[PDB]
């Protein structure tokens, strides 16, 4: 899930947008 | 862009504020 890359660490506005539309 | 360990809503705000108005899936692990 998205929280276990940027919460757990530092990610990417383009990991962001691997869950968008 | 903000990557600075944002959690819960503050993830779900970053996640919107990337995708906008196109809708995006989110999910945390209980």
């Amino acid at each position: 899930g998205i929280v276990e890359q940027c919460c757990t660490s530092i990610c990417s506005l383009y990991q962001l947008e691997n869950y968008c539309n | 862009f903000v990557n600075q360990h944002l959690c819960g809503s503050h993830l779900v705000e970053a996640l919107y504020l990337v995708c906008g108005e196109r809708g995006f899936f989110y999910t945390k692990p209980t």
